[PDB]
């Protein structure tokens, strides 16, 4: 099992090649945060794949210097380049050479002969090497590296330092200079170190902290302060100082983030004209068909289950059942009646008399096509539903062709009259109730909905959030969006009204549509954070004041000025020392 | 949009069986009938309710009137009887009949063939004992297995299969009784009674 | 002419199962494919019909498994996936050919896809002999404690056929299965001809041999 | 430039990605052979309905239109300044002059100042010095 330990301050490096002196320079870069939890390893009596993340802080304490190798990359099948690093008898040896990996690469060590450890031919990491897009050649001790990929640059920082500790990362701070900078470009999600087989070592994970660095007169980092670490260190990041003198400092701000969201539309009142399409009195013809805008409506498709229903229900693009969860953007019902066999011809990419001539679905069509029999009504016969027999070509996507110009088979001009080589292009279906099931009139509606990428007009059959109070939420009421604390409220609207407001025109009170009730609003919390400290010369302890909040959303104490943390209230009263607010004054002593 | 069918259809050979497909609210001109033999995909006998595919017996017939559709088979044969389904047509997807199990009586009655086998010498080695009672060639299908431990009933560890069609138009069956190795050696007689039509037999063996 | 399906998939509650049915002998693109489920001892339950040309489906609402029928143009192999599995979904899955219009028949199916959604893992059978006591002797191999169905026991690997009668399975009180297979052989052949059963349980990958002696 | 007169013969060996589940990040190469799955059912690596092999190749014929005439696009990528210069223009390193106002370039770093001898002491890997104001205060003669 991987055992943890405490990173301490290790893992600070020179972020670029600039020189400075006696300056405290803020920098924001990928770092190993202070006191983060760091995985810990062995070689005893063990070199698993590890996630590369955004980088690694590797370190290996050594006496006999057994941990000599690294294998990095995405795959480990050779499909990419894998950086390889082999440190042989103090000679740096580096390769990006591509090869087909064996599971368990290593180095051999044989005991006590003229070649010490031998097996400097051991070296079975793999079958054989193919491409090399680079090449290079060249507890007492501790060796510390940092490996990160940016700009196709795999950067290597190093400190070779002696130590006295057996157990763990020594507690002390020295910062890493760049050893090499191979810009191979190959990505690395995973890696495997390379060991000598008869050695503790660490892996941290770089994270985008902000540090405050101290370049000494020689231009060496003697100190670093991690901003996000804790209250006191956020201060030093504002002051650019390592000694924060006595008194209160505003550092950051906290914005209480909302809980989830509230979408609210009034129930049963917003209903889409689905019947005025499905149940419409007389559908427009298949050659000219009704495109009825379907928008601004909660989807009523769930009522469609109990009815005479449909000869077919066919959704080309997406699942018919997920419609319950699926809110729309552009829905246009394509409403017409046809002969029986031609519901078939309605589908993306169909070739037929309907599909090519009087009605056309695109090949990319997405939506639910819906057809059912009119044999019980539209049949009596009935010549009123008519079709297009002839056209010069196939139709374009959703082409409505009403053109009554007489179709002409020959080159001799017909001049717009019927005759030989002169045909009226639009032919009618006679509908007799005893006609074949494929001659029966079928009532077709084609819902064309565009799915994602656009704001939603047609509301999902449910698409409803329940309502929560006294808890910061991110709310939408009948298209009104806002984020606040929704509460009960006694202010009384006029009936026709919608939004309450305030002197600032900012939204204040609202009315819940599904059940009329007057809800207040309220910003999240805010207030500034304030770090009350005695001088860093006295203590490193700080008491945080959250300004102008109630103590929930955070040894705690409630004040007039806000939520104070980490300072014990005192009923005694002394001279004001560090001014806070509204008479509250803090001092360090017992 | 919901249609139901006759659960079972008991009749005699050469007689005409009619099996109703009753579809609520509106019904469609088309319907399709499915003969299912046990452990098999149902077989389509009927199309548009009006047509049988080639090779399907012309004794098979289907139709509809009002909302009611009926599967009418004239002169049933001993190979015919099977589970029946009827399709809904158009009107949104199809609810098949609940199934209609067709039996044909008048087949002759014979006693079950009982072969009991004791717990094997391999079973007793691992500590399980199963007294196995095996039933073949009885008609019609009912059996009640009463295990006689000596003369005493075993009111526990009684496993008797349900009866099903055999290839002989007889019924094959099995009865398994689980006992401990000691219990199998603690009683004189283990007797499988199989009572068929009130006339059961016995096949108990001694350890 | 043929509908070739994927094997029996046995899954856990909340798991997923996808199931193939391949089309051959007739024109694939010209025929839609119904999909009809039959639960144990229950009626035909229609999950969906699919199109070969279009990837959309009509879904019986009922059980919601996020069921998506997906055919294939090159292999003519129609998948049916049932996700969010529940122990009800244990059943036979029949792919069924359909027309390319209102007309809907299925005159030809596959064999059906047996699928089990259960929280109990597949277990191998424990095979045990049954010793032989008109000049004949009945011997057999008793298969006990297996799951799921089916199990096909042969004798002498198809060399012993006449006399072999396979008895239907029973699900006993422990949630496991039991079957019996007995052959009837003459009483002179005892000991001079070896009798051997070969037991096959497909989901549990169990091949066991045994010898039946007096 | 046009490869139509050479690469086109057409040419199936020049291939493109017809589908990706997202849009690439800068210089991100997707070499994965994974099929594009447009359905919920697993493609299992094999094609089918809503399963398309996302990597497609235009056949490039010299008869194909100018839109389909394959063009070879080489994108030169350089890092500008602040870094040691490897690719350099036809400019050979001049002599250095001190205590006299000079325009200058060091390693691509450019400015104008009075270059002098200075005793501030770098760490070896370093390049620039800098002052409090993020000006370039002190530089090291690279050669
Ligand atoms: C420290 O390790 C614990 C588990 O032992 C983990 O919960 C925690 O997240 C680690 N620290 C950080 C900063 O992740
Ligand atoms: C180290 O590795 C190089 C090849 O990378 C090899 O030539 C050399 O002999 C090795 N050993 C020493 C001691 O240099
Ligand atoms: C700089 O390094 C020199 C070593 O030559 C040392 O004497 C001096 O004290 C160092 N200066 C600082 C500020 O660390
Ligand atoms: C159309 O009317 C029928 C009753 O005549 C009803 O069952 C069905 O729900 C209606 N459809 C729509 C879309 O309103
Ligand atoms: C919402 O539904 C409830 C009952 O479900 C009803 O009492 C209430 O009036 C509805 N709201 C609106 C705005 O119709
Ligand atoms: C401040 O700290 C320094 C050490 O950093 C110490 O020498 C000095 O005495 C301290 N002064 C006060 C007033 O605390
Ligand atoms: C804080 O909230 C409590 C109840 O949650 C309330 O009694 C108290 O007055 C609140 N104080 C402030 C300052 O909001
Ligand atoms: C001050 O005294 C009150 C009792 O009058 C007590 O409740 C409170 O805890 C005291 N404050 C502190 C900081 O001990
Ligand atoms: C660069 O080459 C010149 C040769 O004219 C030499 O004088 C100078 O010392 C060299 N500097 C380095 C850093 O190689």
């Amino acid at each position: 099992p991987p055992a943890y330990t405490n990173s301490f301050t290790r893992g600070v490096y020179y972020p670029d090649k600039v020189f400075r002196s006696s300056v405290l320079h803020s920098t924001q870069d990928l770092f190993l945060p202070f006191f983060s939890n760091v995985t810990w390893f062995h070689a005893i009596h063990d070199n698993p794949v590890l996630p590369f993340n955004d980088g690694v802080y590797f370190a290996s304490t050594e006496k006999s210097n057994i941990i000599r190798g690294w294998i990095f990359g995405t795959t480990l099948d050779s499909k990419t380049q894998s950086l390889l690093i082999v440190n042989n008898a103090t000679n740096v040896v580096i390769k990006v050479c591509e090869f087909q990996f064996c599971n368990d690469p290593f180095l051999g060590v044989y005991y006590h002969k003229n070649n010490k450890s031998w097996m400097e031919s051991e070296f079975r990491v793999y079958s054989s090497a193919n491409n090399c897009t680079f090449e290079y050649v060249s507890f007492k001790n501790l060796r510390e590296f940092v490996f990160k990929n940016i700009d196709g640059y795999f950067k290597i920082y190093s400190k070779h330092t002696p130590i006295n500790l057996v157990r763990d990362l020594p507690q002390g701070f020295s910062a890493l200079e760049p050893l090499v900078d191979l810009p191979i470009g190959i990505n690395i999600t995973r890696f495997q170190t390379l060991l000598a087989l008869h050695a503790a070592y660490y892996v941290g994970y770089l994270q985008p902290r902000t540090f405050l660095l101290k370049y000494n007169e020689n231009g060496t980092i003697t100190d670093a302060v991690d901003c996000a670490l804790d209250p006191l260190s956020e201060t030093k990041c504002t002051l650019k100082s390592f000694t924060v003198e006595k008194g209160i400092y505003q550092t950051s701000n906290f914005r209480v983030q909302p809980t989830e969201s509230i979408v609210r539309f009034p129930n049963i009142t917003n209903l889409c004209p689905f019947g005025e399409v499905f149940n419409a009195t007389r559908f427009a013809s298949v050659y000219a068909w009704n495109r009825k805008r379907i928008s601004n409506c909660v989807a009523d498709y769930s009522v469609l289950y109990n009815s005479a229903s449909f000869s077919t229900f066919k959704c080309y693009g997406v699942s018919p059942t997920k419609l319950n969860d699926l809110c729309f953007t552009n829905v246009y019902a394509d409403s017409f009646v046809i002969r029986g066999d031609e519901v078939r011809q309605i589908a993306p990419g169909q070739t037929g008399k309907i599909a090519d001539y009087n009605y056309k679905l695109p090949d990319d069509f997405t939506g639910c096509v819906i057809a059912w029999n009119s044999n019980n009504l539209d049949s009596k016969g009935n010549y009123n539903y008519l079709y297009r027999l002839f056209r010069k070509s196939n139709l374009k996507p959703f082409e409505r062709d009403i053109s009554t110009e007489i179709y002409q088979a020959g080159s001799t001009p017909c001049n717009g009259v019927e005759g030989f080589n002169c045909y009226f292009p639009l032919q009618s279906y006679g509908f007799q109730p005893t006609n074949g099931v494929g001659y029966q009139p079928y009532r077709v509606v084609v819902l064309s909905f565009e799915l994602l990428h656009a704001p939603a007009t047609v509301c999902g059959p449910k698409k409803s959030t329940n309502l929560v109070k006294n808890k910061c939420v991110n709310f939408n009421f009948n298209g009104l969006t806002g984020t606040g604390v929704l509460t009960e409220s006694n202010k009384k609207f006029l009936p026709f009204q919608q939004f309450g407001r305030d002197i600032a025109d900012t939204t204040d009170a609202v009315r819940d549509p599904q059940t009329l009730e007057i809800l207040d609003i309220t910003p999240c919390s805010f207030g500034g954070v304030s770090v009350i400290t005695p001088g860093t010369n006295t203590s490193n302890q700080v008491a945080v004041l959250y300004q102008d909040v109630n103590c929930t959303e955070v040894n705690v104490f409630q004040t007039r000025a806000g939520c104070l943390i980490g300072a014990e209230h005192v009923n005694n009263s002394y001279e004001c020392d560090i001014p806070i607010g509204a008479g509250i004054c803090a001092s360090y002593q017992t | 949009i919901v249609l139901t069918q006759s659960p079972f259809q008991s009749v005699s050979p050469k007689e005409k069986v009619t099996i109703t497909c009753r579809a609520s609210q509106s019904i469609s001109s088309n319907l399709h009938w499915y003969q299912q033999k046990p452990d098999q995909s149902p077989k389509l006998l009927i199309k548009y309710a009006s047509q049988s595919i080639s090779g399907i017996p012309s004794r098979f017939s289907g139709s509809g009137s009002g909302t009611d559709f009926t599967l009418t088979i004239n002169s049933l044969e001993a190979e015919d009887f099977g589970i029946y389904f009827c399709q809904q047509t158009n009107f949104w997807p199809y609810i098949f009949g609940q199934g209609t199990k067709l039996e044909i009586l008048k087949r002759t009655v014979a006693a079950p063939s009982v072969f009991i086998f004791p717990p094997s010498d391999e079973q007793l080695k691992s500590g399980t004992a199963s007294v196995v009672c095996l039933l073949n060639n009885f008609y019609p299908r009912e059996a009640k297995v009463q295990w006689k431990v000596d003369n005493a009933l075993q009111s526990g560890n009684s496993e008797s299969v349900t009866e099903q069609d055999s290839k002989d138009s007889t019924y094959s069956l099995s009865s398994t009784l689980t006992l401990s190795k000691a219990d199998y050696e603690k009683h004189k007689v283990y007797a499988c009674e199989v009572t068929h039509q009130g006339l059961s037999s016995t096949k108990s063996f001694n350890r | 002419v043929q509908l070739v399906q994927s094997g029996a998939e046995v899954k856990k509650p909340g798991a997923t199962v996808k199931i193939s049915c391949k089309v051959s002998g007739y024109s694939f693109s010209n025929y839609y494919i119904h999909w009809v489920k039959q639960a144990p001892g229950k009626s035909l339950e229609w999950i969906g019909y699919i199109d070969p040309f279009n990837g959309g489906t009509s879904d019986n609402l009922k059980f919601k498994g996020a069921a998506t029928l997906t055919a294939d143009t090159s292999t003519d192999t129609a998948y049916m996936e049932l996700s969010s599995l529940r122990s009800e979904d244990t059943a036979v899955y029949y792919c069924a050919r359909s027309e390319y219009d209102p007309y809907y028949v299925m005159d030809y199916w596959g064999q059906g896809t047996t699928v089990t959604v259960s929280s109990a893992s597949t277990k191998g059978p424990s095979v045990f002999p049954l010793a032989p006591s008109g000049g004949t002797a009945a011997l057999g191999c008793l298969v006990k404690d297996y799951f799921p169905e089916p199990v096909t026991v042969s004798w002498n690997s198809g060399a012993l056929t006449s006399g072999v009668h396979t008895f239907p399975a029973v699900l006993q009180s422990s949630g496991l299965y039991s079957l019996s297979s007995v052959v009837t052989v003459p009483s002179s052949s005892l000991g001079t001809q070896t009798y051997i059963c070969n037991v096959n349980h497909k989901p549990s990958n169990t091949k066991v041999d045994k010898k039946v002696e007096p």
